[PDB]
């Protein structure tokens, strides 16, 4: 499979590869940091049973609405 | 009377006559199905009570 | 386009097809009239 | 009719689609395949506008108002009297504006010109497409487009601005305004310099490139050069439309609070939080 | 024929069709302003505005940039057309207006306006040859000639620029 | 009558005509589809005794 | 361009094509009128 | 009738025709898809007597 | 009467005839299934109570 | 291209045969359909 | 362009293509009609 | 009748016919499953 | 270009043989289907 | 039929076709995902009788 | 350009690819119709 | 019948046949599991 | 491109593999029928 | 297949890889935005506890 | 029948077979663990009350 | 540039890579299905 | 490149041998699995 | 340009470096899963 480097310039591939991996690593870390369950700086010391979990469903009273009435 | 066909290509003549007849026949049948109450009497003969 | 000779042959068939069509249509109307008269 | 030097240039070639079939003129106008599609979309769109006026309350030019549908229709095509007519006209407008840009490319190719004019006009099409396609799609309803009416679209601009309480605080809007104002200054400056060397006071020789270069350097403190001022004007005018497209597409899809409270990040920089 | 073109047909808006070689006759995008004044452009002080750089020692390459003189010129069909012998500079707004090329085949020197040339990597690296996308190396032989080789008239500027401008439409035409 | 085709190029009169008919046909359909009486996609199955008819307000 | 003969030949197709189209539209209006008259 | 292809180079007419039919077909579908009677993605399983009618 | 075919490629003819027959047959069946109440009686025969 | 008068002459023979065979099969189908559920 | 002979050859496919398209559309319309008539 | 196949490619024919049969057979089965109430009676036999 | 009359002749005999085989197998399918659940 | 490929460069048509089908497929998936009945990521596990149906005639 | 023999063999692959895709799509519709039919 | 294979490539043919068989088998199993109530009876047998 | 003598050898195995596959499937159906008959 | 003679593999490889990356990210973000498949917050829920759209 | 391998590279064959086998085996185990209630009965055997 | 032998060998690894990717994707889907089915 | 018939003939023999070995092991696995938890 | 002599050695470094990275990431996920699993 090494003939792939005859097609693509190895010196340039390394710069493209590291750049992709750096962006992806930062994107995943900031997605996790923004979540509730994995906001590890504030809540990293919580046990796995105490960490947040998304709801099985949200709930409401019948007369309450999150949005104003419109048309 | 045949001389009217001179200077015409017979396939466009038949293509035109054929297209006219298909049109006329379908117009006439769908009109007739409205006036004669057929196949509506046919459907009523076999429809589930 | 067709010559006078070609027109002569084409006309003979065109006339015959027209007469055959009208004959069949006449039977169709005679049957339709027997089934459901419209006047 | 033709300019006294024109006939020489009216050759075949440079078309994109139609070959030689539409490669002809009609009076001054070049036609081509995108001329044909232009006139189709222009005629259809205009007659549907006139129909929208006819079914509306008045023929007063200023008051005609073909509105988009209610937001409840989402991304569907509404009933035509309920705003579906606005949606058809919007498709006609996109067809016309796209055809116009491609027709310009055929004209530039036939004259041996660069493609700068089609691409510059693309900046205006981008802003229109942002207002009626991209931002409504990101908000999830075609009803977010602006109404087609000479003053009723200014009511839309007014109400969209106040949806964010104080739209002057939109940071991309500040940049877009700065481009528009700087463009108009630059146009006054360049227009004046060319005219004042080519029309000196009576009884004075015609000026030179060196004179406008000297004067311009006194005005700004640097010499821009003849190509540089045209690059600058293109950059300012098109940059204004691009920053305009940005400033409206961030309002709603990406920011939904008042624009003043966006600036809270600046007040909270850690050097002075 | 003395007419350079004829109508494609008798209808009002119809295109014209060139009779001869359109690049040489000057038809369509290869045409020039034939009425243009056959005199040099002048500076504010009345010297000739566009001149070969050897004629004014005030001008030099910026010390970071390559001097193109000596480099090979590559035409649209990827042949070598010649090498750059000299640069012509604008003395009113200092820039290189034309490269001057000694033709590789034959003996003539011809002018080549900048902006039809480009560097292989747009100047960024590898600046060892010049590209001329618009005309083939055989067509370089017919590039219009200046009646002197230290001076260029406004008409000659138009003719030369028009020859390369026609190339994108006509260089590969039969 | 045929000398009209010596005045105008038939290849582009025919393009202009086909384009004109296409615009006109689409305009008439969209006009009818905008109306109430001929909103045929929603109400085409109504018989003529049930089809809408527009009137002015009673001038009481 | 074209000769009178070519013009006259084209004109025949053009006239018959126009009248054919008008006939098809006439039948479409007959159908529309039978479905929902506008006067 | 074939002579129409001498006036109009057929390789171009096919591409224009295909384009025109593609846009026309899409417009008709989107008109129907958001009508009440023919919004078949939501109501396609309704029988003909259950389907909406736009009575005034 | 066979002279009608002389201008014609036989695959063009078989394509046109084949297309027409498929169209007519399908229209006739879709129509007939609506009028004759079949397969509706077939489905009613084996439907679960 | 096209067909010669000889080719057309034998192509016609197959066309006639196919048409008559098709109509015969359709005739049986109608006789069965009429016997099953007559329509007039 | 093409010769008149090429035009006659191409026109044959264009008819059968158009006819096949019209046939498929005709079935498509009668299916739609059977499911939910518009008149 | 064999002369009809002249000028054709065998594989284009077998591609067209093979695809027609797949389409037709799928339509026929989906239709027949609806009309005959099978596999619905099969599923009802073993369901729990 | 394309099949010759030689190829068409033997191809046809195979094409007919295949089609006949299909009709036979489908006939058994209908005979068994009718035995299982008659539809008229 | 193959002479269509004498009229058009197949290396262009295949790009144009794949582009068309990719856009068409993506539009149809988006139309369905935007619907109520076929919003399958949220409701795909509902049985066919459980899935939404648009309003009847009154 | 294209030779005719190259065009003929390309046409064979192109038809086979087109009908293959339609077959795969027809199975996808069979699966979708079984999961949640739209008529 | 063999001369149908002339002008074909055996590695294309086996790829086409192999992909059809994989698809058909998988479709047939997910279908059959729905009708026959198996492995559902297996799961119920050992479910806690 | 496969030639006529190769096609004989290919066909020989292709038939043999098909028959083997059908035979295995036939036993599979016989087992399935004896386990859970479906008519 | 001879298809690599028509289209430069050195281009198609990059175009394919770029297409797959765009499609993959779109599907992940579509799922991450859903209720049922917002796996970062609710991934530990069992299938009978996870959200379902209205009947 | 060995002639099926003609002109193939055995590294490609072993890569294709190997990846297929890993896929099939993993799918079969993930499926089997759902049906057979194992390791679920293993876990229940040693779980803390 | 390209050759038929380069096309052949490139196609070999390209088919191999595609299968490998489709295998991994199939396992990922069946893991996802086992965790939270979408039908 | 790729295998010559002599190479393919070695390769085939090992491939058949490995396939048989794998199927033998899997047969034992299923016999054990059946004795542990029969699935019909 | 790139040689076969460079390419085969470079492929050794790329593959080993890639696999090394994936192994380190595998341990990072082992640690993360032990701390707060996401299924
Ligand atoms: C006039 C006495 C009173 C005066 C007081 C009030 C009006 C004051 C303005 C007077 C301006 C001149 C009017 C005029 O007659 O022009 C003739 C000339 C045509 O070229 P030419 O060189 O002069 O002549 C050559 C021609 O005669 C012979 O050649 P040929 O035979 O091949 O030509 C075909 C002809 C046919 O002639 C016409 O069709 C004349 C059409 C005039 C249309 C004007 C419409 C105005 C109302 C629109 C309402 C809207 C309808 C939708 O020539 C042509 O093909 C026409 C070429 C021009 C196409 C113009 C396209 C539209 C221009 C902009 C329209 C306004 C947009 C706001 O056409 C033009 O030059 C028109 C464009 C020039 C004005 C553009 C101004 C834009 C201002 C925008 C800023 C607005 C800020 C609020
Ligand atoms: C092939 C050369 C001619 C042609 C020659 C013939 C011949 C020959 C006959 C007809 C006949 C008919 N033609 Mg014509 N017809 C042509 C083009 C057309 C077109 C068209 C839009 O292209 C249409 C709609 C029609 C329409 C019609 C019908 C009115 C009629 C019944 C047959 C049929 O299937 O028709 C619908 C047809 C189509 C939708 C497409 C065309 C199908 C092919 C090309 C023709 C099928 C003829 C069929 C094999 C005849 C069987 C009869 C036996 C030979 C005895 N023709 C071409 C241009 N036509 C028949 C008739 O009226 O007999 C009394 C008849 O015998
Ligand atoms: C190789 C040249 C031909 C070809 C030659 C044959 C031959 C020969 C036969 C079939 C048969 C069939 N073909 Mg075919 N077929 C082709 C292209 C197609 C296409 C397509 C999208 O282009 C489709 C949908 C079909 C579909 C079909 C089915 C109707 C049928 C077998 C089931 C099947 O689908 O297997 C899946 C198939 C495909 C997805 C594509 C084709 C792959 C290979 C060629 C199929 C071989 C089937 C089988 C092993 C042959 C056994 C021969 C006998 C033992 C004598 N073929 C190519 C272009 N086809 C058989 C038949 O008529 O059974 C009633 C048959 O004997
Ligand atoms: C809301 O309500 C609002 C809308 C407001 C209400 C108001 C509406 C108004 C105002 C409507 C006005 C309508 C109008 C006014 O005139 C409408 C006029 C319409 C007309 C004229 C239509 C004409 C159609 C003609 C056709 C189709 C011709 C076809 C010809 C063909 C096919 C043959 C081509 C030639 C060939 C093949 C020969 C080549 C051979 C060659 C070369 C050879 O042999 O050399
Ligand atoms: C319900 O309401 C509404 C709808 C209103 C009700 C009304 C409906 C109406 C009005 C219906 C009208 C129907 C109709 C009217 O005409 C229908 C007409 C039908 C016809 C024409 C059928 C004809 C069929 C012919 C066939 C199958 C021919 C097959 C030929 C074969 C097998 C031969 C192949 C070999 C060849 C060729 C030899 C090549 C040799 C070569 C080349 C060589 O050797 O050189
Ligand atoms: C909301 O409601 C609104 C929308 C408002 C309501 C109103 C709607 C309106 C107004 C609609 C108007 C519709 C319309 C009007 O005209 C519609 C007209 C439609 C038409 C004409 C369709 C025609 C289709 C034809 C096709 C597909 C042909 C295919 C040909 C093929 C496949 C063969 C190609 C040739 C080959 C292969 C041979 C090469 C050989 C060569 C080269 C050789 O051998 O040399
Ligand atoms: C439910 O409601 C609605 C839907 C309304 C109900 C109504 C439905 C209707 C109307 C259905 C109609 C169906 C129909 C017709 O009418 C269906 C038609 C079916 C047909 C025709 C099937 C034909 C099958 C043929 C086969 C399998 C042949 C295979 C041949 C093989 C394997 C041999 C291959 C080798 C060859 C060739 C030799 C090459 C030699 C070479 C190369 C050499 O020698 O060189
Ligand atoms: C549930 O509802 C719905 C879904 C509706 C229900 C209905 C479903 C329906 C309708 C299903 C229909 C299925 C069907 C239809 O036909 C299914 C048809 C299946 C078929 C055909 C199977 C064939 C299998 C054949 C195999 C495995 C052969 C393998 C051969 C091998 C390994 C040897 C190869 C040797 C070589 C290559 C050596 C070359 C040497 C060379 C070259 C040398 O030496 O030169
Ligand atoms: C639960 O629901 C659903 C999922 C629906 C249920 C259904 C599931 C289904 C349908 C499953 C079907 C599975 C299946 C079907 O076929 C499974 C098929 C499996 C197979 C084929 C296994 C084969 C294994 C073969 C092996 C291990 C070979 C090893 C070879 C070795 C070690 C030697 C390599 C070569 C050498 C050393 C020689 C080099 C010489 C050289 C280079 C020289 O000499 O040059
Ligand atoms: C929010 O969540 C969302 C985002 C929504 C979820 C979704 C996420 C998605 C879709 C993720 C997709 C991820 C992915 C997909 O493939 C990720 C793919 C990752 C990959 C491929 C990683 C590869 C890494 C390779 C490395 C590190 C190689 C290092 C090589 C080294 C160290 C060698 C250096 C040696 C040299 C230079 C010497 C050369 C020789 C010389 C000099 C000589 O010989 O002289
Ligand atoms: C394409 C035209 C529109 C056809 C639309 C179909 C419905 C109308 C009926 C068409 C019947 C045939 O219609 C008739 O065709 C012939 C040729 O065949 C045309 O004939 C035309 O060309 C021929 C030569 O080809 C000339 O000699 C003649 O002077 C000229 O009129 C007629 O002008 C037209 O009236
Ligand atoms: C053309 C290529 C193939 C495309 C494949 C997709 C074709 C689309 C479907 C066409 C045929 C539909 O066929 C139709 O199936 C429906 C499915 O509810 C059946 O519907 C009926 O039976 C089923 C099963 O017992 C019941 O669940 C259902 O409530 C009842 O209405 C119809 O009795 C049958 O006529
Ligand atoms: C098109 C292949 C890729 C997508 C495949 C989709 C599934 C269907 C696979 C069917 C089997 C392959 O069927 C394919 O058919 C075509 C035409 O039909 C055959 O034939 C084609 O190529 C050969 C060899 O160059 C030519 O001699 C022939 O004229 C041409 O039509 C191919 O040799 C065969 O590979």
């Amino acid at each position: 499979m090494h003939r792939i480097w005859l097609m693509y310039d190895p010196r340039r591939v390394m710069v493209a590869l590291v750049g992709f991996l750096a962006v992806l690593a930062l994107v995943i870390h900031f997605v996790l940091l923004s979540s509730q369950r994995y906001s590890w700086i504030e809540n990293g010391t919580l046990g796995a049973d105490q960490a947040p979990v998304g709801a099985s469903a949200p709930a409401a009273a019948a007369e309450m609405s999150p949005l104003p009435p419109g048309r | 009377m045949h001389r009217i066909w001179m200077g015409t290509d017979p396939h466009i003549i038949m293509s035109a006559l054929g297209s006219f007849l298909v049109g006329a026949v379908l117009v006439m049948h769908i009109w007739a199905y409205g006036q004669f109450n057929w196949p509506a009497t046919l459907k009523a003969k076999y429809a589930t009570p | 386009g067709m010559t006078e000779e070609e027109a002569r042959r084409f006309h003979g068939y065109m006339v015959t097809g027209t007469l055959g069509y009208v004959v069949v249509a006449s039977v169709a109307h005679f049957l339709a009239w027997s089934w459901r008269p419209w006047f | 009719a033709m300019l006294s030097f024109e006939k020489k240039y009216r050759v075949r070639g440079g078309t994109l689609i139609g070959g030689d079939l539409f490669d002809f003129w009609f009076g001054p106008f070049y036609v081509g395949f995108f001329g044909v599609t232009t006139i189709f979309f222009v005629t259809l769109g205009t007659l549907l506008c006139v129909w929208g006026a006819a079914m509306g309350p008045t023929w007063n030019l200023w008051q005609i108002n073909i509105a988009p549908p209610d937001l409840k229709y989402g991304l569907g095509l509404a009933p035509l009297r309920e705003g579906g007519l606005w949606q058809i006209i919007t498709l006609c407008a996109l067809g016309a504006f796209g055809s116009w840009a491609l027709r310009q490319a055929e004209i530039a190719r036939k004259l041996g010109m660069g493609m700068h004019i089609p691409w510059a006009y693309g900046g205006a099409i981008l802003a229109y497409t942002t207002l009626v396609v991209i931002r409504p799609f990101l908000l999830g309803a075609w009803g977010h487009g602006f109404p087609y009416g000479i003053f009723s679209h200014l009511d839309w601009v007014s109400n969209v601005g106040y949806q964010y309480l104080h739209f002057h605080y939109n940071p991309a809007h500040m940049i877009a305004v700065t481009f528009f104002f700087t463009n108009c200054l630059a146009l006054a400056m360049h227009g004046s310099l060319i005219l004042s060397v080519t029309n000196p006071p009576k009884g004075t020789p015609t000026g030179t490139s060196e004179q406008e270069n000297v004067f311009f350097r006194d005005l700004l403190g640097y010499s821009i050069g003849a190509i540089g001022i045209h690059r600058l004007g293109l950059f300012l005018a098109v940059g204004a439309a691009v920053w305009s497209a940005i400033c409206i597409v961030i309002s709603g899809p990406f920011w939904t609070q008042g624009w003043p409270e966006w600036w809270n990040w600046w007040l909270n920089l850690p050097i002075w939080k | 024929s003395d007419v350079k073109f004829v109508p494609a047909d008798n209808y009002n808006g119809s295109p014209i069709i060139p009779t001869g070689n359109p690049m040489i006759d000057g038809v369509g995008p290869a045409s020039w302003a034939e009425d243009r004044r056959d005199e040099p452009d002048l500076t504010y002080h009345g010297s000739h505005k566009i001149v070969p750089m050897r004629l004014d020692p005030t001008f030099s390459i910026a010390k970071g940039d390559p001097d193109p003189r000596g480099l090979p010129v590559i035409a649209a069909d990827k042949q070598v057309a010649g090498t750059v012998v000299e640069l012509w500079v604008n003395r009113s707004e200092p820039q290189v207006s034309y490269y001057e090329v000694q033709l590789a085949s034959g003996e003539r020197r011809v002018l080549l306006p900048t902006g039809y040339v480009q560097w292989p990597n747009f100047g960024l690296w590898g600046n060892d040859k010049l590209l001329v996308k618009s005309i083939t190396a055989a067509q370089f032989a017919n590039v219009p000639a200046t009646k002197r080789d230290d001076q260029i008239t406004l008409l000659e500027e138009d003719k030369i620029c028009a020859y390369y401008a026609g190339g994108h439409m006509y260089a590969f035409a039969e």
